[PDB]
């Protein structure tokens, strides 16, 4: 079985952008309101999906690692992201995100540019 | 259901439940049979009427009724699990044989009939507990030391370097070396307390030709170590020489590359075009990185070997010793896990 889950149903159908944040061991949605803003407390995955002029879809995974994440969401975050390249049949590039060390491609997703907050959601472990 | 994940390390087995940010049970792999079989701690406990064996060699299994005997010590008397009840998850060694895999599988699911099992390589799964999917994992542990570059999730085979020196032939150094001092460690019993001497006093030298000077100049390294008899042992410039053999495998009388060129060599054999991301992401792992002084030793040997436009960034986790099994419970506890294993009802219809 190619490993599948409801949120990769919906990952790289149009292009855009779209955050999943590391929540007790899953993949869950960013509210679209808090996009650009992350907390310091946990990883993310990023998804950023453009439409090339042949018609066909490039994809870039990006996963992000705040300062104060724990084990558990980072080590989730590498994962689950290999696990969407799978998804997408490999064609995504990769890249790993380290709080205030971001790509200047990572940061220019954001017209806001990048903000960190306190806090975050409670650990799995 | 709650999955258990087994690290079948040739030292010791590494146990417990996912979810877990550590193995619940930790116990050496060793199987005592009478001069039916004791396992681990209980097995040492009874040497003086049973003869010990190891039934991973250098982490491929080699005595298959000796490591049924580990896992049922494993579900039965460690964890108390009924292992027809739970996914489990196992790992292997990088570069295990698919002959070695299949007959784990067929015991797992014909002797104690899982329900649901993944097997995992014990790299990729540390390379994960770091937060990374592209690197290269020193796993250096009791009885091997591989280095393995893993390129967006997976293990680049053609790359991988096995290594049959690591914990236990620093173990056997530290016995020999002592000879000069007098000592005279030789039984089973005196190489467990040697190898607690290795891991409280060792340590890495930056340079290796310089501390031998500095430490000859007065008697600032010895360390003292209480014996179980309550004897007191001094350990001086054997305390950095033991583990430079890491690096010099010929103080062993291996004709060996040491651990710095087989990462380099190991990186050479991967393309070009993504060596830049395995240097800059050696990540080390089990307890024979745990030295002291590895890190910033490891980052100048590779310096100097690597091209010069390479940025070098050795990896050094705080829990590297576990660092396997945490990934093990990190991916076996994700939402698409289930997704991941093959069931009983396959294997068995296969
Ligand atoms: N703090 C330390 N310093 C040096 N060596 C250590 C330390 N802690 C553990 N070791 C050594 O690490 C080895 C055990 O490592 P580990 O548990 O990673 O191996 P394993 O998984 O049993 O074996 P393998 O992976 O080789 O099959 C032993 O030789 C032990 O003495
Ligand atoms: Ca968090
Ligand atoms: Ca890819």
């Amino acid at each position: 079985m190619v490993v599948e889950h409801p949120e990769f149903l919906k990952a790289g159908k149009e292009p855009g952008l779209q955050i999943w944040r590391v929540e007790k061991f899953d993949l869950v949605p960013v509210p679209p309101n808090l996009y650009g803003d992350f907390f310091t407390g946990d990883a993310y995955v990023i998804l950023k999906t453009v439409q090339l002029r042949n018609g066909n879809l490039q994809y870039d995974l990006h996963y992000w690692l705040g300062n104060e994440c724990s084990q558990d969401e980072s080590g989730a975050a590498a994962i689950f992201t290999v696990q969407l390249d799978d998804y997408l049949n490999g064609r995504a590039v990769q890249h790993r995100e380290v709080q205030g060390f971001e790509s200047s491609t990572f940061s220019g997703y954001f017209k806001s540019g990048l903000k960190y907050k306190k806090g975050g959601v409670a650990s799995g472990f | 259901v709650q999955a258990l994940v087994v690290d079948n390390g040739s030292g010791n087995v590494k146990a417990g439940v996912a979810g877990d940010d550590a193995p619940r049970s930790v116990f050496p792999s060793i199987v005592g049979r009478p001069k039916d079989a004791f396992v681990g701690d209980e097995a040492q406990t009874k040497r003086g009427i049973l003869t010990l064996k190891y039934p991973i060699e250098h982490g491929i299994v080699t005595n298959w009724d000796d490591m049924e005997k580990i896992w049922h010590h494993t579900f039965y008397n460690e964890l108390r699990a009924a292992p027809e009840e739970h996914p489990v998850l196992l790992t292997e060694a990088p570069l295990n044989p698919k002959g070695n895999r299949e007959r784990m599988t067929q015991i797992m699911f014909e002797s104690f009939n899982v329900p649901a099992m993944y097997v995992a390589i014990q790299a990729v799964l540390s390379l994960y507990s770091s937060g990374r999917t592209t690197g290269i994992v020193l796993d250096s542990g009791d009885g091997v030391s591989h280095t393995v570059p893993i390129y967006e999730g997976y293990a680049l085979p053609h790359a991988i370097m096995r290594l049959d020196l690591a914990g236990r032939d620093l173990t056997e150094y530290l016995m020999k070396i002592l000879h000069e001092r007098g000592y005279g460690f030789s039984t089973s019993a005196e190489k467990e307390i040697v190898r607690d001497i290795k891991e409280k006093l060792c340590y890495i030298a930056l340079n290796f030709d310089e501390e031998m000077k500095t430490s000859e100049q007065s008697s600032d390294i010895e360390k003292s170590y209480e014996l179980p008899d309550g004897n007191i042992i001094t350990v001086g410039n054997e305390r950095f020489r033991c583990p430079e053999a890491l690096f010099q495998p010929s103080f062993l009388g291996k004709e060996a590359a040491g651990i710095h060129t087989t990462t380099f060599n190991s990186i050479k054999k991967c393309d070009v075009d993504i060596r830049k991301d395995l240097y800059g992401n050696i990540v080390l792992s089990g307890g024979t990185t745990m030295y002291e002084g590895i890190g910033e030793r490891l980052t100048r040997d590779i310096t100097t070997l690597a091209p010069s436009t390479m940025k070098i960034k050795v990896v050094a986790p705080p829990e590297r010793k576990y660092s396997v099994w945490i990934g093990g419970s990190i991916l076996s506890s994700l939402s698409t896990f289930q997704q991941m294993w093959i069931t009983k009802e396959e294997y068995d219809e296969s």
